[PDB]
RNA sequence: CGUCGCUACUACCGAUUGGAUGGUUUAGUGAGGCCCUCGGAUCGGCCCCGCCGGGGUGCCCUGGCGGAGCGCUG
RNA sequence: GAAGCGUUUACUUUGAAAAAAUUAGAGUGUUCAAAGCAGGCCCGAGCCGCCUGGAUACCGCAGCUAGGAAUAAUGGAAUAGGA
RNA sequence: UACCUGGUUGAUCCUGCCAGUAGCAUAUGCUUGUCUCAAAGAUUAAGCCAUGCAUGUCUAAGUACGCACGGCCGGUACAGUGAAACUGCGAAUGGCUCAUUAAAUCAGUUAUGGUUCCUUUGGUCGCUCGCCACUUGGAUAACUGUGGUAAUUCUAGAGCUAAUACAUGCCGACGGGCGCUGACCCCCUUCGCGGGGGGGAUGCGUGCAUUUAUCAGUGGUGACUCUAGAUAACCUCGGGCCGAUCGCACGCCCCCCGUGGCGGCGACGACCCAUUCGAACGUCUGCCCUAUCAACUUUCGAUGGUAGUCGCCGUGCCUACCAUGGUGACCACGGGUGACGGGGAAUCAGGGUUCGAUUCCGGAGAGGGAGCCUGAGAAACGGCUACCACAUCCAAGGAAGGCAGCA
RNA sequence: CUCUGGCAUGUUGGAACAAUGUAGGUAAGGGAAGUCGGCAAGCCGGAUCCGUAACUUCGGGAUAAGGAUUGGCUCUAAGGG
């Protein structure tokens, strides 16, 4: 069962979890359902514990802090660009924006660009 | 949940009925808003067809009209003091479509003077000096001065109305539905209804 | 039921339709729309049982989908449109023009009528009233609505309204002695003349109409439905001139009609 | 009494008593006018309530319903209600297999407004359908005539 | 014709404050939803303003780390 | 052509509106019928298509409308508070 | 087709019932060659259910950076087909059953001048003077990646990305006009005063929708406390409208120029009005058996008045204060029904007597109750929550149920 | 429980706080299994609002049985001369 914040207890609890909430998506528009979650405080009864780092260290750990992923696929608004690449107006917005290539073997390699929008 | 249903009800010979069905939502009923006086909270809740009702749970301010002059303006209410369904609702200060209350009123005051131009709810005068010298006086041309001794001889307060001017609030009479518009406009007393009320009052306390 | 109805049983469905009782459970279900579902024709059935140009539900949305079905001026992709009353069903490819009009026995008939003639429309103001600003408004039989009308038409008139302009290019009143059309009952489709208009407060009016044979009938006023000056139509009557004729003279029309033919 | 017996006060909503009466009018007595409508389908207003003091929200002809729907009479049975009182009606029902009738009868709450002051037991009232007033009156009196009297000894 | 005697069947009365199964309710407890009054696990914005900075020319246009303003507010 | 009835009803006749299906019943050779609402005319082959039907009746009681006024009930002028 | 026959007696006329006789409507028995229609788990159990299906949906026209394909034609924002997903809409219709229900449902009639209404159709969308507008902001899907759980159409953390999702927010018309406030100025009876009129600087409000109060009386009713006007103001941060949307061919203007301004056909969208589909509560009349049910209702609303609350609206629907009312032998109230109502079915001189679970209309229910979310519309159950009764899986920590839908 | 009035604890005091007693309380879990026998003790209890059966000599049974409430404080109405 995963944890929920804000229910502060350890142990699990039945919420009447309506949409958006958390650890639950509604089946129809309106729909509630009473779900079983576990508290925002940690202990040996737990399975997994998602931990995220907030400032690096001395050193690299091994595996994780080194290949770094890329974001899979750039800004698509005309103005998610500008802010990325400091446009400033009509300064060629259209081929600023990132152009992904494919590279398939039963295929001509060919780069792909996406519609952007406002 | 609360239902407004007539089935639910004895028939007119005082036999019993007999529900054909269990509760609808169409007849349907929410709790009451019990509109109190303090800082604005207005609540909204849906009704029947998508539409908007305005629950008003908590008013200080309100749009009364004099009537008589036809001046309405946004004045803060003070109390409750009468109201004619039951007693308890002026003791935990409801404002429901009937009820009086006492307002503030200076907006009326300051429509008096600028549109009269005669000392109301003053006792001695020469204490405002710094707006009211230039009010009184204005220093205005032949037709002015002639356009307001014009609205002199029409120019008279009753004397219950001007002596709640000199307390500086007056009772007055709510008119729209808290709870529903989410608004607490009214019309201030005058004349027979007027006295009609101090009279209840009086026999309430005095 | 817990809505709206969104299905019509083929026994439920209008007599006028003339539907039969083998083909289907269902009927065309008209959409909402200017005429009530009773006194409606559905496309899908003007097309399917009174031309015999589609054959089947099927058939009659691929029509209507290419566009040449034009009601009132306006192309009309809608398979179960509401017709309604003297509306001009304009179908440009093959030519045709029809005029919606009730035959002698009450019920809608083909009526092919001339281009030139289609390009006007009969209409009965049913409400009156002024809007914002002291504009005074004018709803119609149909749920069509105008502004700035001629302040000589009031409820129960009939407006002579052009298409592709909405605009009243001429009006006729309701007064004694003038040509009118049943739109509702037993004398529903009966062309005849104003004779008396009773009225009764608080309830409906009764009129009583003189056709072209003397044949007196009355009916209520919300029946009534003015297209003519006096005695001159204003439109291309349907064949049998809106005559009703009792069970004795259409057998004999049939006898003439057969030996005539034989 | 007079109208004020209760703890409210009453007035015609649609009038304003207050009407702004200075040295220009002699106060008094400016007689406040008095709210009256025709209540169509050929009725009469009485002239009690053309002149009359009360108040009265469900009268025909000094408040705030219409009268629209049945018209039909009845002959007063009861008057110990404020402002209603109970008619009955007697009618005859026809059986098929007998071919012959069966007398019954149906009692209506109806509101009986002030105007209508000359009201004894057993006269002919003929009352018109208005909206709900209480929960069991729907019919309000219109018009009243006297059963055979007019004169007592 | 009736009592009496034998045999079957049908109901009736009957201690057992008999028993069983439905229905409507008093009272007590009372899940859950909804409303109101609180509550505030968290999540943003402004005040960034320790700094390198700076431009119409220490009077910052600011490129961002960063303390955090130990507040104003959603 | 506008207004009222020099009573108020019951009664009778007329008209309006009264879902369809079912019933009675009009037309129609389903190969006959129960059914169904279809169908019929010519073609010498251009018939580059013509004529129809999908009626009508009944729908009790209650409600609405317009005629009649014989039977039945109910009233007008008696302290005249009468026309 | 307006029909009778046998049986009490030694025998006869009757009363009178029993039996016979015909139909239809359930079962059953025997038998059964053809063909056209055609009812069918209603009756007892609205008792219980394995399994499968029964509600999903994309046009050129909201959002495509999946390689899942593919024109590449090659230096370009997006060719095109498009899975997935967000969004919008539907899922409240249909289908099943008849348990409840006896002025209740339902039928005919009438009203909403006492209300709500997705959609359709037609109106309305420069009517408001008030350093982004050549287009503003943040997240979130789908997607990549790390898992947990015995299990579920369960989901968490991390990293992107859009809108007709969610917010924010202008220009423009726009020059002004109108009503108040009125600095002053001018023409004035002039004369030593009043003067009768004009302009007007400066400030305040201006439109539609809402909530009040007041004034007058362009259209409409049988009748508005109608509609429309005029004035004073209000106009709710879970807060009304005053288009930051999407395709199709592509064109005109070129003075100023030359790089802009103009343009048609649609789609989507809306505050409000009308219309359509309705829905809801009401008016009058009408229902089977029972008196070994004659007096019921009224503390706990029973009948009515006043003022409110709540509801979409009228109403004891609810609350407070009052009045003591209201219904009954013309059968109230109570009880029973092997009662869903009606259209209709059987029988057929006439009159009637039975029958209508059952294909059309209306109602009710979804194992029994109760309470709600979303939505225009549900007290929804092929939606949710809880309890009761049954019942499924489990690694015993939990999880999942509703065939009076088709089989 | 107290005031007026009266008294000195009933023909002795002091120190301890064993058994047994006399008088008075409490007791987990069970609830008459104790006993001839519920002896003794315990339960209930006032007032207000409901609600009350069989039977009956119609008077009764009847406070039948059974159920709810009860404090303090601040008010609000009604009942007079
Ligand atoms: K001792
Ligand atoms: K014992
Ligand atoms: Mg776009
Ligand atoms: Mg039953
Ligand atoms: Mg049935
Ligand atoms: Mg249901
Ligand atoms: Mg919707
Ligand atoms: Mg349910
Ligand atoms: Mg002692
Ligand atoms: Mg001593
Ligand atoms: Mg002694
Ligand atoms: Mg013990
Ligand atoms: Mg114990
Ligand atoms: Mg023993
Ligand atoms: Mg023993
Ligand atoms: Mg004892
Ligand atoms: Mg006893
Ligand atoms: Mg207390």
């Amino acid at each position: 069962f995963p944890m929920k914040q804000g229910v502060l207890t350890h142990g699990r609890v039945r919420l009447l979890l309506s949409k958006g909430h958390s650890c639950y998506r509604p089946r129809r528009t309106g729909e509630r359902k009473r779900k079983s979650v576990r508290g925002c405080i940690v202990d040996a009864n737990l399975s997994v514990l998602n931990l995220v780092i907030v400032k690096k260290g001395e050193k690299d750990i091994p595996g994780l802090t080194d290949t770094t992923v890329p974001r899979r696929l750039g800004p698509k608004r005309a103005s998610r660009i500008r802010k990325l690449f400091n446009l400033s107006k009509e300064d060629d917005v259209r081929q600023y924006v990132v152009r992904k290539p494919l590279n398939k073997e039963g295929k001509k390699p060919r780069t792909k660009a996406p519609k952007i929008q406002r | 949940g609360i239902s407004r249903d007539n089935w639910h009800k004895r028939r007119k010979t005082g036999g019993k009925r007999k529900p054909y069905h269990k509760k609808r939502k169409y007849e349907l009923g929410r709790p009451a808003a019990n509109t109190k006086i303090g800082p604005r909270r207005i609540h909204t809740v849906r009704v029947r067809g998508g539409n908007k009702k305005y629950r008003a749970l908590r008013l200080d301010v309100g749009n009364f009209s004099w009537g008589s002059e036809c001046c309405t303006r946004k004045t803060r209410i003070i109390d409750v003091v009468y109201n004619a369904s039951n007693n308890e609702l002026v003791r935990t200060k409801t404002l429901v479509k009937n009820c009086i209350v006492l307002i503030d009123s200076t907006p009326y005051r300051q429509w008096y003077e600028s549109h009269y131009a005669l000392p109301l709810g003053r006792k001695k005068g020469a204490k405002l000096t710094p707006e009211e010298e230039e009010i009184l006086n204005k220093k205005r041309s032949k037709k002015i001065q002639k356009k307001y001794d014009e609205r002199k001889k029409n120019a008279k307060i009753s004397s219950l109305l001007e002596e709640q001017f000199q307390q500086g609030k007056l009772l007055a009479c709510i008119a729209s539905r808290p709870g529903q518009c989410g608004r607490a406009d009214g019309y201030v007393l005058e004349g027979k209804e007027l006295e009609f009320y101090l009279r209840k009052i009086k026999a309430r306390k005095g | 039921a817990r809505g709206p109805k969104k299905h019509l049983k083929r026994v439920a469905a209008p007599k006028h339709w003339m539907l039969d009782k083998l083909t289907g459970v269902f009927a065309p279900r008209p959409s909402t729309g200017p005429h009530k579902l009773r006194e409606c024709l559905p496309l899908i059935i003007f097309l399917r049982n009174r031309l015999k140009y589609a054959l089947t539900g099927d058939e009659v949305k691929k029509i209507c989908m290419q566009r040449f079905i034009k009601i009132d001026g306006k192309v009309r992709t809608d398979i179960t449109y509401p017709a309604g009353f003297m509306d001009v069903i304009s179908i440009d490819k093959t030519g045709e023009n029809f005029r919606l009009i009730y035959d002698t026995k009450g019920r809608f008939a083909v009526h092919r009528i001339t281009p030139e003639e289609a390009k006007y429309k009969l209409c009965k103001v049913r409400k009156i009233f002024v809007g914002t600003k002291g504009i005074p408004h004018l709803v119609t039989h149909d749920a069509r609505t105008i502004r700035y009308p001629d302040p000589l038409i009031k409820v129960n008139d009939t407006i002579q309204i052009d298409l592709e302009t909405g605009k009243i290019t001429d009006f006729i009143k309701f007064d004694t002695g003038n040509l009118c059309m049943v739109t509702g009952g037993a004398n529903l489709g009966r062309i005849g003349v104003i004779t008396n208009r009773e009225r009764h407060p608080g309830s409906f009016d009764v009129v009583h109409v003189k056709d072209a044979n003397g044949n007196s009938f009355a009916t209520r006023l919300s029946n009534i439905f003015v297209i003519g000056k006096g005695n001159k139509p204003w439109i291309s009557l349907p064949r049998g001139k809106g005559i009703r004729l009792t069970i004795a003279e259409e057998r004999d029309k049939r006898l003439a009609a057969k030996q005539s033919s034989g | 009494a007079d109208i004020q017996t209760e703890r409210a006060y009453q007035k015609q909503p649609t009038i304003f008593q207050n009407k702004k009466r200075v040295l220009l009018g002699e106060t008094g007595k400016e007689k406040l006018p008095r709210y009256y409508k025709n209540i169509g389908l050929g009725f009469k207003t009485p002239k009690e309530a053309i002149e009359g003091t009360y108040i009265d929200k469900k009268c025909p002809f000094t408040g705030n319903v219409s009268i629209r729907g049945r018209i039909l009479s009845g002959v007063v049975t009861k008057m110990k209600m404020q402002r209603t009182i109970v008619i009955r009606r007697d009618y005859l029902h026809y059986i098929r297999k007998y071919n012959r009738f069966e007398k019954r009868h149906k009692n209506m709450s109806v509101h009986l407004s002030p105007c209508f002051r000359d009201v004894q037991i057993g006269d002919i009232v003929t009352v018109g359908e208005c909206r709900p007033l209480s929960k069991t009156v729907r019919f309000n009196v219109l018009k009243v005539t006297k059963a055979a009297g007019t004169k007592k000894q």
